[PDB]
């Protein structure tokens, strides 16, 4: 929506980054954003115990991670997590492959925003919950 | 300047005293950060991947070092705050010998249980503007000027959220304050054991060389002085907008480092330009490889310098955090005898409060005043036997002699159960004659 | 050699506090501790005879006041001998600073 | 002119270097200056031998 | 030549910044010792003599 001046052609932001450009034909200033990307983290309970892992995409809402894996061309072993089998959106991006219980416990494997993940035998799996300070 | 009327038989003794509230601030953690390698180095080009992988896995060292810094940060914060294994709740009754506590106690009537003073600090800083990706990735359509944090994120420089959120930190501070208000310092050793506040204050005065009888007889004055001090510190902190300094210094330092790094991207490095696609397409591979090599080397060197500087600042923050933890463990959970270590003057107690990137201690102390002149002597010889005080000193307004304490004028008569004897009275240098009392005669 | 370093841009700035006023602070602190014991650390200065302060400090380390009033001369003599010895030792070895 | 390509690099160096310059003064001021007044001994001096 | 000299200056600045923190720690220790063992009597053994 931000307006230009009749002579003004394209916008720039601090640290010489291009943000918005006026189209030559319609003379309307459209906004340009860098393509989606991020970092991946692997939540693991230990090789000796189990082989079930959770994945964490940092700093992004993951309504678009299945397409991210489709374009990045990772194996269907990654596409299974790209599909929303078990998706939870925390403050630190989102985690895929972990059920979110509604009770509280202590913390063993940190993630962020005061949310932890741990392996529990009920139906052994990788649960994810909210930190509890103590009794 | 201030001269002193020194002598060899004169002594001054304070008559009155005051309670003052002192404030101090300590940083405990910087902002954690991460870094992307390939998108920073040249910005999404395949030839980059083809040409830089043989330069070495330097970004592996970068990632591991910066991850070590990140984990050290939340290690510091959890070591400095998480020192109580329970959570303590104040009772609905809030009468403590007339000691008002509305300002610092947590407020149920507020979103998030953040007390008044810490709310005041949080609104005084108002320069972090969160920035810990409070569900970021919403700056896709930048109708506004895009700010600065999103742009810094879009150059491969991310920031991770801290492990501990603010409200749980506030809960920890509330637990500490409740424990130190309701059960003395016993909860520092084991399970909390309740003691009424007045006798806890009596204990603390008994710690600093003064007997309980001074407190139980002047409770109302103590309450009034305490409340007035709390109001005064409220007003003083609300007034000045530049009393913090250190936290702003840390934030500005980190911002300057990031800004220098992002500005360094537009260096020519003795080459044609800072553009990648033009240099690759216009030139031919034999010279394009030379130019790309020079750019990569320059940018790697700059990134290495930034990493080293961040590593350096981490150690200073670590030292400050360790000292803060020691002070929190000693001044709060006990009563330190180290002068000028938990506030000026004799120390009574301290309360902690949270702050967006650190802690703030309120020290409640003791300060004598209204001194008076008197004449003294080391001992009194009676019936050829010297006599020395039990714990006080001998004083006299000119006519009669008395034993008194060392920080509050309170005369008493020279009785045989308030002194002791050693040898004859021909050896000491300042003997003065008087009488003594035996109560049973 | 300082001039040569200067003509390469390696300017050395002078410290804000000159030595004389540093000595003035040290003398003020020494006067405070000699004439007022410790009370001037917390509040204002309070005069008190020196023997009283030494008796207090002995009372601190597990010894009653009745050791000082009949050992004053020995205390003074040993103190003076020790301070003369420290003067001589400091004047002798120039490598103890390190 | 060629350093202008590197631009404010030594400006950054100066900004970094001034910090320790002020820090030294802060250190000395903190370590010594901790007295509100400037006392002085009485002219007559006999401190019990 | 420019790059080499700039690199040398940078490493010198880094080394000086390194020494500054050590001097800061020593100054903190000295301030603590003067505040404790001069303005009062310390119960800690071997902290002061
Ligand atoms: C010690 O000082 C306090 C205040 O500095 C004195 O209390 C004040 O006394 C005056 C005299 O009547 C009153 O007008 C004030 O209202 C008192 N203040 C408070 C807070 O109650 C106190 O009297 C002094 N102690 C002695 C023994 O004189
Ligand atoms: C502790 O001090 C606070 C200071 O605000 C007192 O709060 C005041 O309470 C009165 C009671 O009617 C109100 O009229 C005021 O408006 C309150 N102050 C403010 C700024 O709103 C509190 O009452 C004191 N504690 C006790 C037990 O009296
Ligand atoms: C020194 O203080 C003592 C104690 O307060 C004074 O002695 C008493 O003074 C009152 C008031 O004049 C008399 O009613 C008492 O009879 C006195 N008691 C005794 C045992 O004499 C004394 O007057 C004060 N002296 C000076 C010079 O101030
Ligand atoms: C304290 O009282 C005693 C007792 O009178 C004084 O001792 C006298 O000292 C003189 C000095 O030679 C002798 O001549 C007297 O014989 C002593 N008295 C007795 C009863 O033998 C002593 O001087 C007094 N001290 C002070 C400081 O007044
Ligand atoms: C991602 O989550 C945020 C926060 O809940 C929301 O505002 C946004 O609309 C989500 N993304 C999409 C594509 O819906
Ligand atoms: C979890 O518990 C909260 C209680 O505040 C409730 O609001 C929420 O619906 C619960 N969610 C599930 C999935 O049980
Ligand atoms: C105090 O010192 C002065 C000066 O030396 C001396 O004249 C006086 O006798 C001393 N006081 C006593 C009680 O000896
Ligand atoms: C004690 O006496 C001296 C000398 O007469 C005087 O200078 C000093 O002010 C007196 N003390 C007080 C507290 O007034």
């Amino acid at each position: 929506n931000k307006k230009f001046l009749p002579f003004q052609q394209f916008g720039r932001d601090i640290a010489d980054t291009t943000d918005a450009v006026r189209d030559p034909q319609t003379l309307e200033i459209l906004d340009i954003t860098p393509c989606s990307f991020g970092g991946v983290s692997v939540i693991t309970p230990g090789t000796n115990t189990s082989n079930q892992v959770a994945v964490l995409y940092q700093g992004v809402n993951c309504t678009e991670v299945p397409v991210a894996i489709h374009a990045d061309q990772l194996t269907p072993t990654w596409r299974v997590y790209s599909t929303g089998s078990n998706v939870f959106q925390t403050r630190a991006g989102c985690l895929i492959g972990a059920e979110y219980v509604n009770n509280s416990y202590e913390c063993d494997i940190p993630i962020g925003a005061g949310i932890c993940a741990s392996y529990q035998t009920q139906s052994q799996s990788i649960i994810a919950y909210t930190m509890s300070l103590g009794a | 300047e201030n001269s002193v009327a020194y002598s060899n038989n004169s002594i001054a003794i304070p008559t009155n005293f005051t309670i003052s509230v002192t404030t101090e601030i300590l940083p405990v953690s910087m902002t954690k950060t991460s870094v992307d390698c390939t998108m920073y180095i040249c910005g999404d080009s395949t030839e980059c991947s083809n040409l830089l992988l043989q330069y070495g896995s330097f970004c592996t060292q970068l990632k591991r070092a910066l991850t070590g810094i990140a984990v050290e940060q939340d290690k510091n914060t959890q070591e400095v705050f998480a020192q109580v294994k329970q959570i303590y709740k104040t009772p609905p009754i809030k009468y403590f010998g007339g000691f008002n506590f509305s300002q610092i106690l947590p407020d149920p009537s507020k979103p998030s249980k953040r007390s008044f003073i810490e709310d005041l600090l949080f609104n005084k800083v108002t320069l972090a503007d969160a920035g810990f990706i409070k569900q970021y990735g919403d700056c896709l359509g930048d109708i506004a000027a895009r700010d600065l944090i999103c742009a810094q994120k879009f150059k491969g420089l991310t920031v991770l959220p801290p492990l501990l959120t603010d409200e749980m930190i506030a809960q920890y501070t509330s637990a500490l304050l409740a424990g130190t208000i309701t059960s003395g310092w016993t909860f520092g050793a084991g399970a909390a054991l309740q003691i009424p506040f007045a006798m806890q204050m009596a204990y603390r005065f008994n710690g600093i060389g003064v007997t309980q009888n001074v407190l139980y007889e002047n409770q109302k004055l103590i309450a009034n002085q305490f409340n007035s001090a709390i109001g005064k510190i409220q007003d003083s902190l609300s007034s000045t907008a530049s009393a913090l300094g250190k936290l702003q210094d840390v934030v500005n330092h980190n911002a300057q480092a990031l800004n220098t790094l992002v500005k360094q991207l537009s260096s020519k490095f003795g080459a044609i330009s800072s553009v990648l696609n033009d240099i690759f397409s216009r030139l031919d591979p034999p010279e394009a490889e030379v130019q790309i090599d020079r750019l990569i080397t320059g940018r790697l060197q700059s990134l290495q310098t930034y990493v080293t500087q961040q590593l350096i600042r981490a150690a200073e923050i670590r030292a400050s955090a360790n000292l803060a933890a020691t002070k929190m463990s000693e001044c709060v959970l006990g009563q330190s005898k180290r002068v000028d270590f938990c506030g000026k003057g004799y120390h009574l107690m301290s309360f902690p409060q949270s702050a967006p990137h650190g802690v703030v201690f309120l020290h409640v102390t003791y300060v004598p005043a209204q001194e008076k002149n008197f004449t003294t002597a080391p001992a009194i010889c009676h019936d050829g036997k010297a006599h020395f005080p039990r714990e006080g000193v001998f004083v006299s307004n000119g006519t009669h002699w008395f034993v008194t304490q060392r920080n509050f004028y309170e005369p008493q008569i020279i009785t045989t159960d308030n002194t002791f004897v050693s040898g004859n009275c021909d050896v000491v240098i300042g003997i003065v004659n008087n009488t003594v009392y035996d109560p049973l005669q």
